RNA sequence: GCUAAACCUAGCCCCAAACCCACUCCACCUUACUACCAAACCUUAGCCAAACCAUUUACAUAAAGUAUAGGCGAUA
RNA sequence: GCUACCUAAGAACAGAUUUAUAGGUAGAGGCGACAAACCUA
RNA sequence: CCUCCGCAUAAGCCUGCGUCAGAUCACUGACAAUUAACAGCCCAAUAUCUACAAUCAACCAACAAGUCAUUAUUACCCUCACUGUCAACCCAACAGGCAUGCUCAUAAGGAAAGGUUAAAAAAAGUAAAAGGAAACAUCACCUCUAGCAUCACCAGUAUUAGAGGC
């Protein structure tokens, strides 16, 4: 006779609370003798590089100056990374400026997005 | 080296802990994708300093060192994330296009309503999900009085809204 | 009336509507969208794919497009496998002859006392008291566990009697046992495919046990057959096979020529177990089977007379019931009805015991009862039969 | 009396969302909540 | 790895690497007498055992042996002025038991 | 309310399943018999109409050997579940319907009248007129309907060409063709009307709660 | 209530803590045809045997190495009934388990309807090696009873449950893996298995590196205080009567790409607080270091035997009483 | 004297006009707030008023509350 | 989800017994050893 | 001096006499807790066996007629994830119930006397001479209807199924 709270862990009986949990996300399958075998493959991969000499400091100096803000606007972004190429190609047929029929070949794809964060 | 899962013991029992302001988005934006990576890895390392310290703050009951600091770091990283969205953000609009980020749609579901739902990476087909078949996103005409009546709701917070703004505007010009 | 209702089948499919009919027009159905729902017109998929080859959900090919499939299909005997006629099916398949009655050839061993433990009923009362009584952790436990836990008591022993002499020092028991053979008897191809308990097994062979006269005699022996049931039901139904001979070794695995099995049903339900005849023909074929798997692996399918008989033991054992038996087969025609055949010497009903008695009354002793050391005498003897 | 003897996995059952949710009624028995404009949507 | 959707994995699929792990980590000290090889932290209520293993193989390379996770429900019985019951910030707490003595 | 139904399985086989009982409870829930269902837990054999069912790669008459008769639930009259070639079948035990005899089921229908045995099964043609008859069908090929009550019997009242004509257990005439086969004599359980409980712990045992001539039949 | 130790336990530093609670002394140490045969069960269970089965590392000593040791065991009793004859009078129990508690710890339960009171922290510990020889005749003392040393065990740090633990309830069964009725009071040896969760593969995979010998040390000790406790009880001794004669022990404890010894001296059947007070005696449970004795695998036979295995496994099988 | 009183002003009221609501990331029809394997429409009814009860009966201005219909009895 | 009756599938010691759990019968009803009794003060 | 309880799991609730301080027979805010082997959470296809109860299971002795078994062939390699664990607890009157495993008073647990005085009327107990009362169901039986099948009756066939009477 209690509705109000959340549905988290502690609510009813054995297996009820055995299905649900908090916000993980799943890492294994259950297979025979109720064992689970989690793969390395679907693991999480915090691969971080190494630190060491990056001069750049967690925080940044008061003394430094202002700027503005400037938003990675898309055709301006667009611009500033293809100007060279179409500029040194209308001088002298996408492919050689690199642009994507499908990325169903790459690693990191974008729509779906297969990247994390 | 747990060493760092606490702050400099130099700078303990100082009162304050001497830091800068966070990094300017334009700023951090002209910073190397690989230099983004250290810094957002800094920004990790300094973050849980900051947790570490408030949480233990609490456990001896006094006040915090550098109360800004926290936020300062949260605020930093929150500018490297929106700065990595933007690249991201711009290369999904200029490879592809697509608006938003995730595939989904706008549809309408059981509750009658007008919503966006999103679609779910799942390995089996829509012909034979056996779960998303069980979804029913169908209304039959039962949702018609339910339906404007939520309308009527909308329209009478909506006019609600007007006549006290507008009347509490008379009152303001009645005081001058 | 077929059996069945067709309530809790599947449902019957709804009429596909004459949209779909159009002769022209492919009709505006669910496709677009995402909704199996009533404001459109149903989408009608083709027979689609899974791409991907995982564990998970990776269905059997079909099972005529099996890489082996044979018109002539097998009978099986397996280790579930409960025979129709008891005995009788058993010697119409295995084409074996039955003497009442052990084998006098190993009984001439247990004629004399020096082949005898010290406090020999002593000692299997101690086995009886490990077994039905301090098994386990509960009070009294089933023969499940028991029976199999006393034939290897058994077992034990018999390993433990080898300070006398050495020759069954040159045996070993090992366990996890499943040999398969083929025979074509009469016109029918069957296959035994077994795993059982306690293989036992030698360097040498143990000599034959009668002589030849009694294998020329074998052709007046015949074979009673049932009527109207055939002597092929009560087998496994392998319509797909594959040839082979399963020693149930590989290759570099010393001493392996078996001596004797022993069986039991570890059931919870006597409903659950072979009957005791049934269990005692169950041996039978066993033995046949393994019988026929070591003629495989010595010389192979030449169905004819081999030159060596041979020959096999097994036992049994009900919890304190056991049934033992001898058999020495020599030919291997057995699509031949007629000629010499295998013989078997058999002696069931040797228990241990009438019962146990786990809890006193107001009385009656506590323990085994019943007891007989006689048969435990003659099991020992067995266990040293051959060697 | 203790007549009230509940029983959660019972009580998910004859008061949750998706039985709930099964019969059209009960969908307009949620439209009924929603412009009532509870929080306890369902049980 | 917190508040987004994994990609979703095959049977052989590639190692779905991290870029920048958003799930920060909070390590307190312990409240009643515990072992002197074990370190526990209230992490956030995403990552699992594994990843903390890993997430602390990143920051400082620890040798992480052991892993343990409770679930302690915030309370329920404190109240607000309009008098309604508003249960606290509830947490999942690890552990992880360091080796090499 | 999606109770499915307890005879779910639609292949034979010789052993009993576990079925769900419905207590005179109806598909819509409720009570549509009073007292009935609810006795001691028992399990569904498949029990074979068909006295002479044809098996794989076989034809004609065939014989077989029964195991035992013993009490199955699913019937009135004793058992008689039997194995012949390949094939294991459950009939209704008949009046002289022992263990160790060897039944012959047989669908020739000969120019005179069969001399079958006390519990043989043949067609109508292999019959005498005037015969004690137990488990008889309706069509031929539909199974053994009618007279299958424990001890009961009918006789084959009169002969005609391709048709037979039997007088049910309530005297009843029932004319069906000759194409239709019926087993001979009565079945068994003979004298189960002449018995007393005692007591209601029986009458409850048996699946029940408290309360709340004819002109000639013909199938040819 | 009861706290839970079992047997192979998968906790770091465990045989300290184990120790604690089993508050005996830990020290280093010792108190043909062979080779061959077991290099010949070793082949059958690997090679020798055609596997219906492919066989699954989800089973792996589950399906090989448990037969393996339980063929070495058998055979190895069997060559040496020339050898010792008390082993003519020893039974050979295969998979059974035995049972018996631990009564140690006194501390007020913290927070609740029983606060402030003495609990009797008991423990139950009930588990099984692989295989078991039991004798029928006492075995003879390796140290003198009440043998001193120098050295003092490690004490705990804090509770019960800072450690990897858990309590529970379960029936109090002290069983020496059968009954007061049987004959074979004492034990002859016997032999361990590994569970395969605590792998030396896993625990490669694992960072915990000296540890699976202190996980080869924490199951012995805990085998050797049960079977001890179990001579104890089928000796008629109590907590209520200190028992006296010391109670001798031998074991081994194998894990397939390893195999190890150890021996117990027990002397404190009682080891419960109101006796601690009076309570000079001290148990010894005696071990050296785990080793390894097959070494690779080839195609048809094993190579490498080592012989320190099989004339260990024949030393502690041939001491019988005088 | 204490309890107490009293105080404006929160925002509601009707109208005028005008067409509105629905994507921080996420998850959300299984036990809704959990990342994953082989089915829809089918006439509203009824009292009340007849002094009880039954056919009948509702769920811009102007002609005109006239022509139509009423157990020709109440009205619509 | 109490209780009435039934199904599924467990338990205790001697039946027309009781009961842990799921599920089913909806008022113009079901259920009823029929008390013109029950089905949430 | 009490304890026919108590200790656990089950269900069910939801941190609810843990810690540091306030002052409300003399509750509020902040801080800390419960680190699993037990229990869930499962199980790659297509066919094919699965009559021989249990009661200490060996006899006798039955009826209410039995609560539990794979096998064949193909495909398959990587391992310890996630979630429950506390407590003086739950339903109701402003008398009671709670399924199951152990201890049958005990190792655990508990306090009916706020303080006094010793009135009647009452309530409970002890004692008292002398006398010793001054209808419904149902077995059994009878009657009636129904000659037969795929969702009840029934997976049944008039020695059957249903309805009435005593
Ligand atoms: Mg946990
Ligand atoms: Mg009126
Ligand atoms: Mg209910
Ligand atoms: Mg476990
Ligand atoms: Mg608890
Ligand atoms: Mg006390
Ligand atoms: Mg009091
Ligand atoms: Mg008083
Ligand atoms: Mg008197
Ligand atoms: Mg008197």
């Amino acid at each position: 006779a209690d509705r109000m709270s959340k549905w988290t862990s502690k609510r009813g009986p054995r297996s009820f609370r055995g299905r649900k949990g908090r916000g993980a996300k799943g890492i294994g399958f259950l297979t025979s003798g109720w064992r689970f075998v989690q793969i390395k493959e679907m693991v999480p991969e915090f691969v971080v590089p190494d630190l060491t000499g990056f001069k750049l400091k967690p925080y940044v100096s008061y003394l430094a100056p202002e700027s503005e803000e400037t938003p990675l606007t898309a055709a301006q972004l667009f611009s500033e990374a293809v100007a060279p190429a179409i500029e040194k190609d209308f001088k002298d047929n996408l492919e050689k400026y690199g642009f994507e029929p499908t990325q169903e070949g790459k690693l990191f794809q974008l729509y779906p997005r297969n990247f994390l964060r | 080296g747990l060493e760092e899962f606490f702050d400099d013991p130099k700078n303990w029992g100082q009162e304050k802990v001497k830091s800068g302001a966070a990094w300017t988005c334009q700023q951090l934006r002209n910073k190397s994708n690989e230099d983004l990576h250290k810094l957002w890895y800094v920004l990790l390392k300094e973050r849980n300093m900051l947790l570490t310290l408030e949480q233990e703050a609490k456990r001896q009951r006094l006040p915090m060192p550098s109360p800004e600091r926290l936020d300062k770091v949260v605020d930093s990283m929150d500018a490297l994330d929106k700065v990595v969205q933007e690249r991201e953000d711009a290369l999904r609009l200029l490879q592809t296009g697509q608006e938003r980020a995730r595939p989904g749609a706008w549809r309408r579901d059981i509750f009658g309503r007008i919503i966006w739902h999103k679609f779910k990476q799942w390995v089996i087909p829509w012909h034979l999900n056996k779960r998303y078949n069980r979804k029913r996103f169908f209304a039959l005409p039962y949702v018609d009085h339910f339906l404007r009546l939520e309308r009527e709701k909308r329209a009478r917070i909506k006019a609600r809204k007007e006549n006290l703004e507008r009347k509490k505007a008379k009152i303001l010009l009645k005081k001058f | 009336y077929e059996w069945g209702v067709r309530s809790t089948r599947k449902s019957e499919p709804p009429p596909l509507d004459r949209v779909y009919e159009i002769p022209g027009l492919e009709p505006i159905t669910f496709a677009g969208k995402m909704h199996f729902v009533p404001w459109l017109a149903r989408p009608i998929f083709p027979p689609w794919d899974r791409g991907y080859k995982d564990p998970r959900f990776y269905r059997s090919p079909p099972l005529h497009e099996h890489p082996l499939y044979k018109d002539q299909a097998c009978y099986i005997f397996h280790h579930r496998c409960r025979l129709l006629e008891g005995v009788k099916q058993a010697l119409w398949l295995t084409k074996t002859k039955l003497i009442e009655g052990l084998p006098e050839k190993v009984l001439s061993l247990v004629d004399d006392p020096r082949n005898h433990i010290e406090n020999q009923d002593e000692c299997v009362l101690n086995v009886i008291s490990h077994a039905r009584l301090w098994q386990t952790t509960e009070e009294i436990p089933k023969r499940e566990t028991y029976c199999p836990v006393i034939v290897d008591n058994l077992i034990q022993l018999c390993k433990s009697q080898i300070l006398k002499h050495p020759s069954l020092a040159r045996r070993i028991c090992v366990q996890n046992s499943t040999f398969s053979a083929t025979w074509n008897r009469e016109s029918l191809l069957l296959q035994v495919r077994g795993s059982g308990g306690a293989r036992l097994s030698t360097k040498d062979p143990l000599p034959t046990i009668a002589s030849r006269e009694e294998i020329e005699a074998t052709k007046n022996h015949v074979l009673e057959t049932f009527y109207p049931i055939s002597p092929i039901i009560d087998l496994h139904e392998c319509n797909i096979y594959d040839v082979k001979n399963d020693t149930g070794f590989q290759e570099g695995y010393p001493y392996p020529y078996p001596h004797t099995l022993y069986l039991l049903d570890k059931a919870n339900l006597r409903p659950h177990r072979l009957q005791p005849d049934q269990l005692r023909a169950k041996m039978i074929l066993f033995a046949f089977g393994s019988a026929l798997a070591q003629a495989r692996l010595l010389y192979g399918n030449d169905a004819k007379v081999l030159e060596q008989p041979v020959v096999v033991q097994s036992v049994g054992t009900d919890g304190r019931v056991f049934h033992f038996l001898v058999f020495q087969l020599n030919t291997t025609d057995l699509d031949c009805n007629e000629g010499v055949k295998n013989l078997a010497w058999v002696d069931s009903d040797q228990l241990l015991y009438q019962h146990f008695w786990c809890l006193p009354v107001i009385v009656e002793p506590v323990g085994p009862v019943g007891f007989k050391p006689e048969t435990f005498r003659k099991f020992l003897a067995l266990y040293l039969h051959g060697a | 009396g203790n007549e009230y003897q509940p029983s959660n996995i019972k009580r998910k059952n004859k008061h949750g969302w998706v039985r709930r949710l099964s019969t059209p009624a009960g969908v307009q028995v949620i439209l009924r909540r929603m412009l009532k404009g509870r929080k306890s949507l369902s049980h | 790895a917190r508040n987004v959707v994994y990609p979703l994995y095959r049977l052989g699929g590639p190692q779905l690497r991290v870029f920048r792990t958003n799930f920060f980590i909070q390590l307190v000290r312990p409240g009643v007498a515990q072992p002197e090889d074990t370190v526990q932290f209230r992490i956030p209520m995403e990552m699992t055992r594994v990843d903390l293993r890993n997430y602390l193989e990143g920051i400082y390379n620890v040798p992480v042996a052991a892993v343990r996770t409770r679930v302690q429900h915030g309370s329920n019985k404190r109240r607000d002025h309009r008098n309604v019951r508003i249960k606290k910030p509830d947490y999942k707490v690890a552990y992880v038991q360091l080796a090499h003595g | 309310a999606n109770f499915v139904s307890w005879k779910s399985r639609t292949k034979y086989t010789i052993t009993p399943v576990k079925m769900r009982k419905s207590g005179g409870r109806d598909h819509t829930g409720r009570i549509r018999v009073h007292g009935i269902g609810g006795g001691h837990k028992q399990r569904y054999r498949m029990i074979d109409f068909l006295r002479f069912r044809p098996e794989e790669t076989k034809s004609g008459p065939f014989e077989e050997k029964v195991i035992q008769v013993r009490y199955d639930p699913c019937r009135s009259a004793d058992i008689a579940l039997v194995a012949g070639g390949s094939r294991k079948r459950w009939i209704i035990a008949t009046e002289n319907m022992q263990a160790g005899d060897t039944i012959l089921n047989s669908n020739h229908i000969g120019r005179m009248a069969v001399a079958a045995r006390e519990g043989d099964a043949h067609p109508l043609g292999a019959l005498p007129v005037g015969t004690l008859i137990n488990n008889v069908e309706s069509e031929p090929g539909r199974g053994a309907q009618y007279i299958r009550a424990a001890g009961t019997c009918g006789v084959l009242l009169r002969k005609v060409n391709g048709t037979a004509i039997i007088q049910l257990p309530s005297k009843r005439q029932m004319q069906v063709l000759e194409t239709c086969v019926a087993t001979v004599g009565r079945v068994s359980n003979v004298d189960h009307n002449k018995r007393v409980i005692g007591k209601a712990g029986r009458n409850r045992w048996l699946g029940k709660r408290p309360n709340s001539l004819p002109p000639m039949k013909s199938y040819v | 209530m009861k706290y839970m130790v079992y047997p192979q336990t998968f906790a770091l530093n465990a045989d300290r803590w184990y120790q604690y609670f089993t508050k005996t002394v830990f020290l280093s140490g010792l108190p043909a045809a062979l080779r061959a045969v077991a290099c010949d069960c070793l082949l059958q269970e690997h090679f020798y045997l055609r596997r219906r089965r492919r066989v699954h590392r989800y089973e792996e000593s589950e399906v090989i190495s448990l037969p393996f040791l339980d063929q070495l065991v058998s055979t190895l009793v069997g060559l040496l009934s020339p050898h010792n004859p008390a082993l003519a009078a020893a039974a050979l129990d295969y998979r059974c388990p035995v049972h018996f508690y631990w009564v140690r710890g006194e501390e007020i339960i913290p927070r609740g309807h029983r606060r402030g009171r003495i609990d009797d922290l008991r423990y139950q510990i009930d588990d099984k090696p692989n295989n078991q020889i039991r004798i029928s005749k006492q075995l003879a003392e390796f140290v003198p009873l009440d043998y001193s040393v120098p050295i003092e065990i490690p004490t705990i740090k804090c509770k019960p449950d800072k450690l990897p633990l858990f309590k529970r309830q379960y029936e109090n069964h002290i069983f020496v893996g059968s009954k007061t009725a049987d004959p074979c009071c004492y034990g002859h040896t016997q032999f361990h298995l590994l569970p395969d969760k605590l792998r030396r593969e896993r625990l490669l995979r694992q960072n915990c590196a000296d540890q699976i010998e202190v996980v080869f040390r924490a199951n012995a000790i805990a085998s050797l205080f049960a079977w001890t406790g179990a001579q104890a009880m089928y000796q008629g001794f109590w907590s209520e009567a200190d028992v006296t004669r010391p109670f001798v022990s031998q074991a081994v404890i194998t894990d397939g790409k390893y195999f190890s010894f150890f021996c117990y001296q027990l002397n404190t059947l009682a080891l419960t607080t109101q006796a601690d007070q009076n309570n000079p005696r001290k148990n010894i449970c005696w071990g050296t270091q785990s080793k390894p004795l097959y070494e690779t695998i080839e195609d048809n036979d094993v190579k490498g035997f080592n012989d320190d295995v099989l004339l260990q496994i024949v030393h502690f099988l041939l001491n019988r009483p005088k």
